[PDB]
């Protein structure tokens, strides 16, 4: 054949092309549920020190979650979304990383930023909207964004993102400085419009993106079964061209190991790569743990010594959120555009005129002057 | 007037819109995210296990999918009613609604249609729902000809506001208050019944200003008119507009000429909202009667904040204060 | 594994998966070059009278395009999209479909009408916007469309029937009357959004559709090497858990064979299919009259005399079209919406006032009243 | 006054103002489709030879993609000039520039940004180019707080508009209206200059009535003021606003308080149209120096027409019996 669009020898007999789905693309696992190394050769031998922080990382996110979902639950903060389950792949994913690599995500992404250090404080700050956040209390809680740590501010509006990582990848390879970006998203932000957008742009474009895939089998109230047909997520990567793997997303060490080697690739190739890791809606804590123990490196002692340290730092950071004001109320106006336009200006001022008659209506009393 | 009926909160009123339709029209079929179960604001509940899995299904997640699908069925004849989960996500869907539906029978000269789609989608603000859970899209679609936008303001008048969209022969966009979802019930007819669309409503007569809204909005200035008379002895006249396109220009300005003075309020951002449309055509056509400019109280031209919602909307107060300048102009 | 998004195995060592792009999806051929059958037991053996059909078909469409393509040229009509490369793909794949069958596509179809014997009359109508089209002149030439012969109207935002063709199929199943849906794009079309819409949403809701791709290795100026990096447009299909082939545009009978091996099966099992056909942007008409020969079906005398007949009728009809009126201005109002809104009757009445004035500055002329 | 000129049409003065950009900028990319071998419109020949492949590169068909890829480019801090094929299929990508880009800073904080973005797109009327070549889509556009949307009309105008667009630190749409494309040529500065953003132009001063359009419209309210001195003695103030938003409000109500009369004509449909946000904020500012009604000359509330294209448009002689009406009203 001698067609432009494909690469293919003839065949002289009609087969129509059958998906395989039944026994999918395999998943890839480093240590078994109880925390045992299947195969030594994959074993990244990580340090102690190094993986003690993961350790921490996902239980600190856990404890966090805990009285964030509470307060949530009392009307303390209006929404909360949990990262139970997903503490391995982002605790994993995140170590794997450059601490400049750029980070794309949007509700599930919290241990990115545990492990990144970002300050209780901050976590807490964006959710109750007070004067500590950055974002100025303008978006909905659990909305983290966070410049000197790479995280791109996340947005309501699914799969925005994927096509917008793409481009910080494109520039990135341009500005020639051996960074990747990492972009998140569900199984159900996949069959989006711009997932399509994302992924052929990589492609084509030669980006260096890690395209990371959470599947957990719903969205929502949706199961697979009802959001596609075809072999999860990991098997739309090879009609795009980007070289895929599934791994475990109870496994921190099978999300690092993947989420190292394609960094690794994608930096040196300029090319896209996707994991999908398979997690629930045999806990990626537990199963750490379980290794933890079986090196030495914890025990029943540090357990609870460590339970009781986090439980601490999470309430100190949560008392004092709930105590700090509001921001001014001007701020609602500012970053709308970089400049204020006059007319906007106009706006601010047709606010203040307001608050100095009618102010007692108002709930003043908790925000920034 | 309407035989038997029961309260029935707003989410309520939608269900028994819906229920009717499936029950009447056996072509018609239900669908979007997380329908199946019954919605996240519980509007489908019941249905699936009452008419069947092959009519109240679940789609992927693709806005612009479920409104092609949609348009798809519609072409058939069968009736399709989709949803978009929150107004603020209707924009992946912007091109399929505004290129394809909107211009599918024109362009065909009335060999095809989808005039049997409507697209049902929670709207509005609620109290802490920010940038995308918050917002109110209607003078987007306004600039479209080709379909109809309907914002009901009660569940007596959403359930009637919905079936009219259904079975209207073109394309509708009924947005449903989502703040009202769980607020009051109130007295609702259990068998279906119409109200008409492009047609306002003067839900309390006056003399000296005219004042118009739609969805929660109407709430508000309801109460508006009540703080104008007990305050300032000013007699308002109440309109909620109900249709945004095609809009009832008549029933306004027969108000406006009566009165001399209107105040149109919405939620949505002051510039392009349709406040503008309005004030714009109240002008060329009741211009001698004007007593005072047309006075827009409207969102800011911002994005929808979260913690700052209460300074942002256009509340009984910053309402009632533009209402008395515009009496003393 | 236990994992609800995925039905796999387990594996122990980190491996990607590779596109195979260099060996792609073969490409289904029937005959050769010189009209050749290939394979016996493919040979679909039409009746003598059905493959006179196609080709007259598509030479008739050919003599069109030339005619129509020079009106162009000229400025007798505004627009022209040829079908040159194209049209054994689409008599092939009409001629397999069953006649009630709804077609969607966009501007490489006009062969699916010409097959369905559409009149030479309503193509020249609908370019030149006269009286005779029911389209009432209101979209620019090529955008055909056809009620009686279950061909829906033609729109310029590319991939917008795709998920459109996905929904009508789904109200044909509950129908239940034994109707499948095709739905016809390009390589390039398959990039948008949509495309990744429609495809998920056939497979999920379990729709009677063929999706047809042609593959010409371009869209406008942009190769396939810019267009996507996997293999074609046919080994997406699988990721959605859509059968999928890839066959020889060039060979109508090739084409034949699939749509109508997927029509069948789409029908009876709720499920659809996606046929990529290789074309160029070795010409179909050569390779069928080749054919022909063989049978001693044609010979240069019918070669001769058709091609003087079928200029004779386009000339006829080209010239018919030319000498029509337009239709009345007012037309421009109507169907818009069903009835015309009293605001909108208000605009057209304004038109009327205002020709009464200014008419001698429009051109009245050659328009209907 | 700026250095060299030459003779240019306006598809070579955007090429100018690209080909300056890339000079300037070593971080600046142009992108979308088929804009490598130079445009469907000419407006990028030249420039990946001279700049290189990874500055001027070809995008997969697919819009959302094209302006999502742009707003990450952006985020980085690099120029993004993202072209978009025709105005009419810009919808695609809606999601992307409203829930996107116009909120990103906003949204963040000002901790990122895609203020470096612009997105070109041809717009407007050609004659023939019926529902999908001839969109004017500013209107739905101007509802969107955090998009600056940018229409020239002319060469000199275009190349100084769209440089300005490109280094304002906020997302701006600048539609290139592409019948002007190869229309007539003007002197052109050959070195990078500036126009400023959210300032209207008047062309020509006037005392009787006050005129309002952008783009090609200009020129035909241009036309309309010759025409209204001649037939009429009324002296018009031609008025070219450049910027739909943020718009200048003071530049058009200084105008009107002189006059006392104000007409505004775009190709758009009248709905929901531009016209109606300057008609009512005119009115609110300048009520008392009203005269007459203002008038909005407009695309009629239909799609665009391919054969009844000359009976759509709001041309000059719709224009000038608006006009006629109002002078005498
Ligand atoms: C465009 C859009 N549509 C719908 C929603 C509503 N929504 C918020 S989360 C969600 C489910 C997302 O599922 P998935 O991507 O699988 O992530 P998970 O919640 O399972 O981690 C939906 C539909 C949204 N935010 N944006
Ligand atoms: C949404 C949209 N974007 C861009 C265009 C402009 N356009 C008209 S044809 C075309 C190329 C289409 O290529 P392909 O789908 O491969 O079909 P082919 O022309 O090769 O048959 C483009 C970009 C359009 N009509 N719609
Ligand atoms: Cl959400
Ligand atoms: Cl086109
Ligand atoms: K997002
Ligand atoms: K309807
Ligand atoms: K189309
Ligand atoms: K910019
Ligand atoms: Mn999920
Ligand atoms: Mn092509």
């Amino acid at each position: 054949p001698q067609f432009p669009g494909a690469s293919a020898e003839f065949i002289d007999k009609l087969e129509f092309i059958q998906p395989n789905v039944i026994s999918g693309i395999p998943i890839y696992r480093v240590m078994d549920r109880q925390g045992q190394i299947i195969n030594p050769s994959e074993d990244p031998h990580l340090p102690k020190e190094k993986v003690l922080k993961l350790y921490k990382s996902m239980t600190l996110l856990n404890t966090m979650d805990r009285i964030l979902y509470e307060s949530q639950r009392q009307g303390r903060i209006s929404f909360y979304m949990t990262n139970y389950g997903e503490e391995g792949t982002h605790v994993g994913s995140a170590a794997a990383l450059d601490n400049t690599d750029l980070v794309f995500g949007q509700y599930r992404e919290a241990g990115v930023l545990m492990y990144r250090d970002y300050p209780l404080e901050l976590f807490m700050a964006q959710c109750y909207g007070n004067i500590s956040d950055l974002g100025k209390g303008r978006q909905m809680p659990v909305h983290y964004g966070c410049k000197e740590r790479h995280f791109v501010t996340i947005s309501s509006p699914l799969a925005t993102q994927i096509p917008q990582a793409v481009g910080a990848a494109y520039a990135a390879k341009r500005a020639n400085a051996n960074r990747v970006v990492i972009c998140y998203f569900g199984e159900g932000a996949a069959s989006e419009g711009d997932a399509h957008a994302g992924f052929n742009f990589a492609a084509t474009l030669e980006c260096p993106i890690i395209f990371f895939c959470r599947n957990n089998g719903y969205a929502i109230s949706t199961p697979t079964s009802e959001q596609y047909r075809g072999d999860g997520i990991a098997a739309r990567g090879p009609g795009y061209g980007i070289m895929s793997i599934r791994v475990d997303g109870n496994d921190v060490f099978a999300v690092y190991n993947a989420t190292k080697e394609a960094r690794r690739r994608a930096v040196a190739e300029n090319q896209p790569f996707l994991i999908e890791a398979m997690t629930y809606r045999d806990h990626p804590i537990s199963r750490l743990r379980h290794y933890l123990l079986s090196q030495g490196w914890w025990d029943e002692e540090q357990e609870k010594a460590w339970r009781k340290q986090s439980r601490r730092k999470v309430m100190e950071a949560f008392e004092q959120a709930e105590r700090k004001p509001k921001p001014n109320p001007n701020l609602l106006f500012s970053d709308v555009y970089q400049e204020m336009p006059a007319q906007l200006r106009k706006q601010q001022e047709s606010l203040a005129r307001h608050l100095q008659t009618y102010g007692e209506h108002y709930p003043l009393d908790h925000f920034d002057k | 007037e309407y035989g038997q009926t029961q309260k029935m909160n707003l989410f309520q009123s939608v269900t028994s819109a819906l229920d009717n339709s499936l029950a009447k029209d056996p072509t018609a079929v239900i669908f979007g995210e997380d329908v199946a179960f019954g919605g996240v604001f519980r509007c489908t509940v019941g249905l699936r296990d009452k008419y069947g899995k092959d009519r109240v299904f679940n789609t992927p997640l693709c806005e612009q999918g479920i409104v092609g699908f949609g348009i798809g069925i519609a072409v058939t004849g069968a009736t399709a009613i989709a949803e978009i989960q929150f107004a603020d996500y209707i924009f992946p869907a912007f091109d399929q609604i505004v290129n394809e539906a909107a211009k599918y029978r024109y362009r065909s000269g009335d060999l095809f249609n989808c005039g049997s789609l409507t697209i049902r989608s929670p709207w509005g603000c609620v109290g802490h729902g920010a940038l995308y859970h918050s917002q109110s899209p209607e003078a987007f679609f306004a600039h479209c000809p080709g379909i109809k936008v309907v914002i009901p303001r009660s569940p007596f008048q959403a359930k009637g506001l919905l079936l009219s969209c259904i079975e209207d022969k073109n394309p509708c966009i009924f947005f449903e208050p989502k703040i009202l979802y769980r607020a009051a019930a109130e007295e609702v007819p259990i068998e279906p019944y119409n109200i008409p669309l492009s047609q306002a409503e003067v839900i309390q007569e006056g003399s000296d200003v005219t004042l118009v809204a739609w969805g929660t909005q109407v709430h508000v200035i309801r109460e508006v008119a009540s703080m104008a008379k007990e305050k300032l002895g000013v007699s308002c006249e109440v309109i909620d507009l109900r249709t945004i396109i095609p809009w009832d220009v008549d029933t306004i300005c027969k108000s406006v000429i009566k009165t001399g003075r209107l105040l149109i309020s919405h939620e949505a951002p002051l510039t392009g909202g349709f406040a503008s449309e309005i004030s714009s055509t109240v002008q060329e056509e009741c211009f001698l009667n004007l007593e005072a400019p047309i006075s827009r109280v409207c969102g800011y031209d911002t994005p929808f904040p979260h913690i700052f919602e209460p300074f942002y909307i256009p509340d009984k107060w910053k309402c009632y204060d533009a209402l008395r300048k515009m009496i003393n102009y």
